[PDB]
RNA sequence: GUCUGCUUAAUUGCGAUAACGAACGAGACCUUAACCUACUAAAUAGUGGUGCUAGCAUUUGCUGGUUAUCCACUUCUUAGAGGGACUAUCGGUUUCAAGCCGAUGGAAUUUGAGGCAAUAACAGGUCUGUGAUGCCCUUAGACGUUCUGGGCCGCACGCGCGCUACACUGACGGAGCCAGCGAGUCUAACCUUGGCCGAGAGGUCUUGGUAAUCUUGGAAACUCCGUCGUGCUGGGGAUAGAGCAUUGUAAUUAUUGCUCUUCAACGAGGAAUUCCUAGUAAGCGCAAGUCAUCAGCUUGCGUUGAUUACGUCCCUGCC
């Protein structure tokens, strides 16, 4: 379908691929959904990256961070274990990984097993800390669901990241090994065995 | 004659030279087109702006991109507005007038840098402590 | 290193879907030093077809 | 390129100088379970000599032990450009040679007790268990 | 276990000691004439949108 | 008639007398009508001497950044020994250094 | 029509490296297997062997990318920061000696020569050698 | 924040009540025109006078 | 006068007022980072055109090399003059006062940032910077001067400031392969290439450079292409044995380095408790300050670069 044919052939397979189409040319974000009403709103299903980087003014406006590609509040974390601690490009060089070893374990549309392990792993039934005394409580009251996703990301990060840690495991096969077992969520993962260890904190101070 | 315009290119340090005149084909970065990225992992930046419009309109279009300034990400942003700048200089001063607008509502949706680059600062340092807003160590 | 160790690799890594050398110590257990070797190999039309990149992951695959 | 069919002389433990060694581990080191030899005189032992780098341990030929237990102990002779040494001048008995296993042990010893017979500061700072190259330690 | 979606209509004044709650109205979306006031966590909005499988405690203003 | 390339090299702290000298120079020479340039302005040497307050340790860690900041600047002028010398003599001045390195 | 530039930075290094391995003319200096290249590297190049043949497509690529430079300048380029330990981390300028020798030995057939301001400029041959390998590196990637 | 000061106020006050005949609301118009009239120090301060005025004929109507 | 109130980064300003109008501080001002396709010039910055030219194409093309082959340029890169932004323009929001949001244009949270920093002081520190200096003491068996040797580096331990790491989101390796702050030899040894000798650490011939003119355009995080495969390892690099080097009259209480082997803890850090609102937090480097050397510190820079608010008086602290 038209190659175009310009010295320099700038590709006929990175052109058909992505004129026929936008989005990611490995994955296809073109009927990928989400399923829960509550995390539509606040978790962009994709403007477009056709990769997986925006300078980033997301946080002046108190707000943005909604408009924040998921993906790249991902890459965003990570972010860390401190001294990476400014790392992104070997944050996408690993999480360009991630979306390859959930496409390939499952056989899955993967940017959706990604956006699946939001909403499941967000905690809705949480406490807070009423001053109160000494000791009180803990008055039991669902997060905005802002702020639940805001979790949802921060929780999946400090138990895929154990996992390498004097690990034969290279966060590319921990991170896929903890989403797929943290949407079907399972318990071999680490939220729905913390989320969950909250909600179950909250249930009493109720 | 010749038919060349012509831009400049700027994202916290250095610039392009988008020279972009009448040739057959041609996309020279550094001396060394653009398929030969250099810093091979954000190699999809630059690919957007080719395809984000007709790889149809840079066949006409030369561009003999020189890249200096602003460590390899800076610039990136600087080649990418190259194109796009002058996208819109071509589209500008030669190709109409509309072409600038039936573009930049294309090139406008990102609706990022592109077009119109970066403007935060680094901030200026002080005395007592190390980043920026870091003030020494406290005592008693 | 012995003799049921790459015969038990090529009958069990065909269409064994999903390999690395992360893979072959946690499933065959010793050695990593070597794995990313006996995998690799060749690459006789009846090994692994692969979406590997660089040194630095190596993420093979299924001929089919 | 393959798993190679290691037959028994893969041979399961090592042993090179009495000081032991252990054979299925990727050899340079293993010959580092040492005293006096580590990866610099190990690399020239083995380009020296008629080696694989990267077999192990216990993988060894013997006539590749036996010429890897001799170049070692000889130094100036496989060329071993004497700025590449530890016994560089005796100054007692020169010489050119290495300080080895069982003997960096007892050569560490020999070499405090001509200094402690003189009564002077580089061998009496290794004398009082406190250090001779000048600092404040207290910390430590 | 039964999910109650309940929506924020009118987000009314900061409490706690350390302005970690807003207060809350609530619409339930899924009965909307119901218009209930619990508290909650976070940095809100009119709008969100917001979950409880506790339908319902009715909670009274915590220091 | 002996023609000599001569080039004009100026700095100050005052950015008001030492303009006044490219416009007085190059149109106490446009004058004259001078084959010259307009004046070149060399980039913005800027000295920041950090130095503490106090006198005495004591006292918060509480410093300063006094600077000289010139204005460096250059020109050109062809014209024999007599009117370069009549040109040099006039611009005559507070603030300012200049010299005439010569190109016979 | 086909350039030094059009082509990747390693394949030109392993397909210029595998031309000057197979050449035999290249000649081979005499701490050129031992000898640590760079001091702050503990190992020197792990292949002992004909990095030299990897830094005779380098150095060369490297001239031609420019005008001139060399020994005192491929002395600031290979070789890094350093590994002071505890002392925090520092660079470390290489040894003029080895390509002070590949800059003596490229001279002999007509690849690198000498710039007149001086020291390496490839000649007229030498680019000829080049532009016939740079198209040969080309259609490995082709 | 953003909070309106005397020296301003009190110069488009005293201003306001002569020249509101020339008066405007494209304020890009007064701007000139408030140099013309006032004996301004500063080009901030001037912009920060026309600015309080515009919120006065923006409201008056 | 110097204030109920509203106002701000602010005794910063409208307004209320037997209080009228001024001085210092703050702000104004000076430094630097941004912008000027307008000026002014550049074989110590670079363009095309020009040959001379070395390859691939042969299609005129594509890839070069050339401190002069010539010139012509001045976006670039430097840098002088200069200009330029005031929260501007409507819209709101208010005592429709001072002010505060938002969206457009814009290069552009006090434009960012420092530096100067009254009023009164503190018996904070310092005569161990002084040939600034009171008064005591010292004056040749001196507490003054100087050749040596050790000493401030001595450890069961108590307390701070810090470096690498508990991984496959990493360690090892080829192969891509990228800045900015500097500095620098003169009366003599500061930077060193290049081209050799050394596995290496280096050695050296010889070279340039009082420096946009030389070393000096090639720094690391990384993209490359993979080996390692959940094995305290192929994370960890402790402590050790020798040699070989490179300085230093002195290398011992190994100044550093290399060459190869010994393979110490720790498997994410309790009662505590810091610093931080944007190129900001933090990590990967390097040039200077020492200096003959020996950085795990001091300073300064950039190259990648986000979370989280953009608000309160719960606290401390001070007004």
């Amino acid at each position: 379908f038209t190659p175009v044919v310009l010295a320099t052939p700038i590709p006929e397979e990175v052109q058909q691929a992505q004129t026929e189409i936008k989005l990611f040319n490995k994955w296809s974000f073109e009927e990928v959904e989400v399923k829960d009403a509550s995390l539509v709103d606040y978790v962009q299903v994709a403007q477009p990256i056709f990769v997986a980087h925006t300078a980033g003014r997301y946080a002046n406006k108190r707000f943005r961070k909604a408009q924040c590609p998921i993906i790249e509040r991902l890459t965003n974390s990570l972010m860390m274990n401190g001294r990476n601690n400014g790392k992104k490009l070997k944050a996408v060089r690993i999480i360009k990984h991630t979306l390859d070893i959930i496409n390939v374990l499952t056989d899955q549309n993967p940017i959706q097993v990604v956006v699946d392990a939001i909403t499941n792993t967000g905690p809705r039934e949480d406490t807070t800390r009423v001053g109160g005394g000494g000791a009180a409580r803990r008055q039991a009251v669902d997060v905005s669901p802002l702020r639940r996703v805001n979790q949802a990301i921060a929780l999946l990060t400090i138990g895929a990241r154990e996992a390498a840690f004097r690990n034969i495991k290279t966060i590319a096969e921990t991170l896929a090994e903890e989403l797929i077992n943290a949407a079907k969520g399972s318990s071999t993962s680490y939220a729905i065995k913390k989320k969950d260890e909250l909600e179950r904190v909250a249930k009493s101070n109720r | 004659a010749v038919p060349s315009v012509q831009t400049f290119g700027k994202k916290k340090s250095a610039t392009a030279v988008a020279h972009v005149k009448a040739g057959k084909g041609l996309i020279k970065v550094n001396g060394s087109p653009i398929t030969l990225v250099e810093p091979e992992i954000l190699a999809f930046k630059v690919y957007e702006p080719l395809l984000l419009v007709g790889l149809d309109k840079f066949s006409n279009i030369d561009i003999r991109v020189r890249v200096t300034g602003g460590g390899h990400v800076s610039q990136v942003y600087a080649i990418r507005q190259a194109i796009a700048k002058g996208l819109v200089a071509y589209h500008q001063k030669y190709v109409d007038e509309q072409s600038k607008n039936e573009l930049k509502k294309a090139f406008t949706s990102y609706d990022a840098t592109l077009l119109i680059a970066d403007s935060r600062r680094p901030e200026p340092k002080k005395f007592g402590g190390k980043g920026a807003r870091s003030r020494f160590q406290k005592s008693y | 290193l012995d003799q049921e160790k790459y015969d038990r690799i090529l009958k069990e890594v065909p269409t064994y879907r999903y390999v690395s050398v992360s893979v072959l110590v946690d499933r065959l257990k010793i050695g990593g030093s070597l794995a990313r070797i006996a995998l690799r190999h060749l690459e006789k039309e009846g090994i692994i077809k692969p979406v590997s990149k660089h040194s630095k992951q190596a993420i093979y695959t299924r001929a089919t | 390129s393959l798993v190679v069919q290691e037959q028994g002389s893969f041979q399961h433990i090592l042993r090179l100088l009495n000081t032991n060694v252990d054979g299925n581990i990727k050899i340079v080191y293993a010959l580092t379970t040492i005293k006096g030899v580590g990866r610099r005189y190990s690399n020239l032992v083995c380009k020296k000599a008629d080696v694989d780098l990267h077999k192990r341990a216990g993988e060894l030929t013997q006539e590749e032990l036996e010429r890897i237990v001799q170049i070692m102990q000889n130094p100036t002779h496989y060329k071993i450009p004497a700025w590449f040494l530890n016994r560089q001048n005796d100054i007692t008995d020169g010489k050119d040679y290495h300080t080895l296993a069982n003997n960096v042990e007892s050569k560490l010893r020999d070499d405090l007790e001509r200094l402690k017979k003189i009564r002077a500061h580089r061998g009496i700072r290794h004398f009082w268990g406190l250090r001779v190259r000048g600092q404040h330690t207290k910390t430590t | 276990t039964p999910v109650t979606l309940a929506k924020v209509i009118k987000v009314l004044g900061r409490t706690g000691s350390r302005g970690g709650v807003t207060q809350v109205r609530v619409e339930f979306l899924e009965d909307t004439s119901r218009t209930i006031v619990r508290n909650v966590k976070g940095p809100v909005r009119e709008n969100d949108i917001l979950v409880l499988m506790e339908s319902e405690r009715e909670a009274r203003r915590l220091r | 008639q002996q023609i000599i390339k001569i080039r004009i090299t100026l700095t100050s702290t005052k950015v008001k007398q030492l303009e006044n000298v490219s416009s007085n120079i190059v149109k106490n020479a446009e004058q004259h009508n001078l084959v010259k340039k307009g004046p070149v302005r060399l980039p913005t040497k800027v000295l920041k001497i950090s130095t503490r307050k106090t006198p005495n340790g004591e006292g918060s860690k509480t410093w300063e950044t006094y600077e000289m900041r010139i204005h460096k600047r250059y020109i050109d002028l062809e014209a024999p020994v007599q009117i370069v010398k009549r040109i040099t003599q006039i611009t005559i001045e507070p603030g300012v250094d200049v010299e005439v390195v010569v190109a016979s | 029509g086909v350039s030094v530039r059009d082509v990747a930075a390693q394949d030109f290094i392993n397909a210029y490296a595998s031309f000057l391995q197979r050449q035999g003319k290249l000649e081979v200096p005499g701490y050129v297997d031992i000898v640590k290249t760079s001091s702050g590297n503990e190992m020197p190049p792990q292949d002992a062997e004909g990095w030299f043949y990897k830094r005779a497509a380098s150095v060369a690529r490297h001239i031609y990318m420019r005008k001139q430079v060399g020994v005192g300048k491929l002395n600031k380029l290979y070789g890094g920061a350093k590994s002071r330990g505890v002392r925090p981390y520092k660079h470390i300028d290489a040894s003029g000696s080895i390509n002070r020798k590949v800059l003596q030995a490229l001279e002999k057939i007509g690849i690198v020569e000498i710039s007149p301001k001086g020291g390496r400029r490839i000649s007229e041959n030498g680019q000829r050698d080049l532009d016939r390998i740079a198209a040969q590196t080309l259609e490995e990637d082709e | 924040g953003r909070v309106r000061t005397k020296t301003v106020k009190r110069a488009s006050k005293a201003l306001i009540e002569r020249y509101y005949p020339k008066l405007t609301l494209d304020f890009q118009t007064n701007k000139r025109l408030c140099d013309e009239i006032a004996t301004i120090q500063s080009k901030r301060l001037r912009n920060k006078i026309a600015g309080y005025t515009t919120h006065l004929m923006k409201r008056i109507q």
